[PDB]
Protein backbone atom coordinates (compact mmCIF):
# COMPACT_ATOMS: atom_id res chain seq x y z
CA UNK A 1 0.00 0.00 0.00
CA UNK A 2 1.94 3.25 -1.92
CA UNK A 3 -0.65 5.50 -0.53
CA UNK A 4 -0.89 5.12 3.16
CA UNK A 5 3.32 5.08 2.97
CA UNK A 6 3.45 8.27 1.13
CA UNK A 7 0.30 9.55 4.01
CA UNK A 8 2.23 8.93 7.08
CA UNK A 9 5.78 10.51 5.49
CA UNK A 10 3.89 13.85 4.62
CA UNK A 11 1.99 13.86 7.77
CA UNK A 12 5.23 13.09 9.66
CA UNK A 13 7.07 16.28 7.94
CA UNK B 1 -4.51 29.95 -14.74
CA UNK B 2 -1.03 31.60 -12.75
CA UNK B 3 -1.29 29.04 -10.04
CA UNK B 4 -1.41 26.07 -12.71
CA UNK B 5 1.39 27.77 -15.08
CA UNK B 6 3.50 28.88 -11.77
CA UNK B 7 2.99 24.99 -9.78
CA UNK B 8 3.72 23.43 -13.48
CA UNK B 9 7.32 25.62 -13.65
CA UNK B 10 8.27 24.45 -10.34
CA UNK B 11 7.20 20.82 -10.26
CA UNK B 12 9.09 20.81 -13.65
CA UNK B 13 12.16 22.19 -12.53
CA UNK B 14 12.40 20.20 -9.56
CA UNK B 15 12.09 16.90 -11.38
CA UNK B 16 14.07 17.38 -14.01
CA UNK B 17 16.91 18.89 -11.96
CA UNK B 18 16.76 16.07 -9.81
CA UNK B 19 17.07 13.44 -12.73
CA UNK B 20 19.98 15.06 -14.73
CA UNK B 21 21.87 17.18 -12.11
CA UNK B 22 22.09 20.08 -13.89
CA UNK B 23 20.00 23.32 -13.01
CA UNK B 24 17.74 24.86 -15.66
CA UNK B 25 19.59 28.33 -16.30
CA UNK B 26 16.64 30.15 -18.15
CA UNK B 27 14.76 32.78 -15.89
CA UNK B 28 11.32 32.33 -14.37
CA UNK B 29 8.52 33.46 -15.45
CA UNK B 30 6.04 35.66 -13.23
CA UNK B 31 6.65 35.79 -9.38
CA UNK B 32 9.66 34.43 -9.96
CA UNK B 33 11.43 35.06 -6.64
CA UNK B 34 8.60 33.07 -4.82
CA UNK B 35 9.55 30.33 -7.71
CA UNK B 36 13.12 30.44 -6.61
CA UNK B 37 12.41 30.20 -3.45
CA UNK B 38 10.04 27.51 -3.58
CA UNK B 39 12.72 25.09 -5.55
CA UNK B 40 15.41 26.13 -2.99
CA UNK B 41 12.90 24.99 -0.27
CA UNK B 42 12.48 21.90 -2.56
CA UNK B 43 16.14 20.94 -2.61
CA UNK B 44 16.25 21.17 0.81
CA UNK B 45 13.17 18.98 2.66
CA UNK B 46 12.88 16.84 -0.70
CA UNK B 47 16.32 16.22 0.13
CA UNK B 48 15.23 15.14 3.65
CA UNK B 49 12.03 13.28 2.52
CA UNK B 50 14.17 10.92 0.06
CA UNK B 51 17.09 10.14 2.62
CA UNK B 52 14.62 9.16 5.71
CA UNK B 53 12.74 7.61 3.43
CA UNK B 54 14.62 6.10 0.50
CA UNK B 55 14.56 2.09 1.20
CA UNK B 56 10.00 2.55 1.16
CA UNK B 57 10.60 4.96 -1.94
CA UNK B 58 12.54 2.03 -3.91
CA UNK B 59 10.33 -0.38 -2.62
CA UNK B 60 7.33 1.35 -3.83
CA UNK B 61 9.23 2.44 -7.29
CA UNK B 62 9.62 -1.76 -7.62
CA UNK B 63 5.87 -2.07 -6.96
CA UNK B 64 4.88 0.14 -9.87
CA UNK B 65 7.03 -0.85 -12.37
CA UNK B 66 7.07 2.76 -13.57
CA UNK B 67 8.57 2.29 -17.16
CA UNK B 68 6.04 3.76 -19.37
CA UNK B 69 3.83 7.09 -19.77
CA UNK B 70 0.81 4.23 -18.84
CA UNK B 71 2.53 3.90 -15.21
CA UNK B 72 2.46 7.20 -14.32
CA UNK B 73 -1.34 6.97 -14.68
CA UNK B 74 -1.72 4.51 -12.11
CA UNK B 75 0.85 6.94 -10.19
CA UNK B 76 -1.53 9.80 -10.36
CA UNK B 77 -4.19 7.97 -9.67
CA UNK B 78 -2.15 6.77 -6.21
CA UNK B 79 -1.24 10.14 -5.44
CA UNK B 80 -5.04 11.32 -5.64
CA UNK B 81 -6.20 8.51 -3.31
CA UNK B 82 -3.30 10.21 -0.43
CA UNK B 83 -5.78 12.98 -0.27
CA UNK B 84 -8.75 10.52 -0.02
CA UNK B 85 -9.05 10.75 3.66
CA UNK B 86 -10.06 14.60 3.60
CA UNK B 87 -6.49 14.95 5.29
CA UNK B 88 -4.02 17.99 3.48
CA UNK B 89 -0.91 19.31 5.07
CA UNK B 90 2.05 21.03 3.03
CA UNK B 91 3.98 17.58 4.31
CA UNK B 92 1.92 15.24 2.17
CA UNK B 93 2.50 17.99 -1.01
CA UNK B 94 6.23 18.05 -0.19
CA UNK B 95 6.31 14.24 -0.24
CA UNK B 96 4.84 13.53 -3.48
CA UNK B 97 6.85 16.00 -5.31
CA UNK B 98 9.72 14.18 -3.44
CA UNK B 99 8.93 10.80 -4.78
CA UNK B 100 8.30 12.19 -7.90
CA UNK B 101 11.77 13.78 -8.31
CA UNK B 102 12.70 9.79 -6.69
CA UNK B 103 10.66 8.41 -9.94
CA UNK B 104 11.84 11.14 -12.55
CA UNK B 105 15.36 10.29 -11.47
CA UNK B 106 14.51 6.39 -11.94
CA UNK B 107 12.92 7.22 -15.69
CA UNK B 108 16.16 9.03 -16.60
CA UNK B 109 18.19 5.95 -15.44
CA UNK B 110 16.04 3.19 -18.12
CA UNK B 111 16.09 6.15 -20.72
CA UNK B 112 12.37 7.48 -20.52
CA UNK B 113 13.64 11.05 -20.02
CA UNK B 114 10.72 12.78 -21.72
CA UNK B 115 8.33 11.36 -19.28
CA UNK B 116 9.42 13.53 -16.75
CA UNK B 117 7.61 15.99 -18.39
CA UNK B 118 3.60 14.18 -17.78
CA UNK B 119 5.13 13.19 -14.96
CA UNK B 120 5.18 16.76 -13.80
CA UNK B 121 1.87 17.62 -15.12
CA UNK B 122 0.25 14.79 -13.21
CA UNK B 123 1.62 15.82 -9.91
CA UNK B 124 0.84 19.42 -10.79
CA UNK B 125 -2.78 18.33 -11.19
CA UNK B 126 -2.98 17.13 -8.22
CA UNK B 127 -2.17 20.32 -6.19
CA UNK B 128 -4.01 22.32 -8.63
CA UNK B 129 -7.05 20.78 -9.38
CA UNK B 130 -7.32 18.36 -6.61
CA UNK B 131 -6.36 20.46 -3.95
CA UNK B 132 -7.21 23.41 -5.50
CA UNK B 133 -9.22 25.24 -3.17
CA UNK B 134 -6.89 24.09 0.26
CA UNK B 135 -3.99 25.52 -2.17
CA UNK B 136 -5.52 28.66 -2.36
CA UNK B 137 -6.80 29.06 1.17
CA UNK B 138 -2.96 28.01 2.31
CA UNK B 139 -1.74 31.00 -0.10
CA UNK B 140 -0.04 28.76 -2.69
CA UNK B 141 3.51 28.53 -3.03
CA UNK B 142 4.25 31.55 -0.91
CA UNK B 143 2.26 29.56 1.93
CA UNK B 144 4.67 26.35 1.23
CA UNK B 145 7.59 28.83 1.35
CA UNK B 146 6.71 29.98 4.58
CA UNK B 147 5.65 26.79 6.30
CA UNK B 148 9.21 25.75 5.40
CA UNK B 149 10.97 28.42 6.07
CA UNK B 150 14.63 27.83 7.84
CA UNK B 151 14.51 29.87 11.62
CA UNK B 152 17.23 32.05 12.19
N1 LIG C 1 -2.15 0.23 0.36
C1 LIG C 1 -2.56 1.43 0.25
O1 LIG C 1 -1.99 2.36 0.80
C2 LIG C 1 -3.72 1.52 -0.47
C3 LIG C 1 -4.52 2.44 0.14
C4 LIG C 1 -5.83 2.61 -0.24
S1 LIG C 1 -6.78 4.03 0.48
O2 LIG C 1 -8.16 3.73 1.01
O3 LIG C 1 -5.90 4.70 1.59
C5 LIG C 1 -6.41 1.79 -1.19
C6 LIG C 1 -5.66 0.76 -1.75
C7 LIG C 1 -4.36 0.58 -1.29
O4 LIG C 1 -3.56 -0.37 -1.83
C8 LIG C 1 -4.20 -1.35 -2.67
C1 LIG D 1 2.95 7.21 6.99
C2 LIG D 1 3.78 6.96 8.31
C3 LIG D 1 5.15 7.72 8.38
C4 LIG D 1 5.83 7.45 9.54
C5 LIG D 1 6.68 8.43 10.08
C6 LIG D 1 7.04 9.76 9.70
C7 LIG D 1 6.02 10.88 10.02
C8 LIG D 1 6.54 12.28 9.57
Amino acid sequence: AIAEQLRAIGDAF
Amino acid sequence: DELYRQSLEIISRYLREQATGAKDTKPMGRSGATSRKALETLRRVGDGVQRNHETAFQGMLRKLDIKNEDDVKSLSRVMIHVFSDGVTNWGRIVTLISFGAFVAKHLKTINQESCIEPLAESITDVLVRTKRDWLVKQRGWDGFVEFFHVED
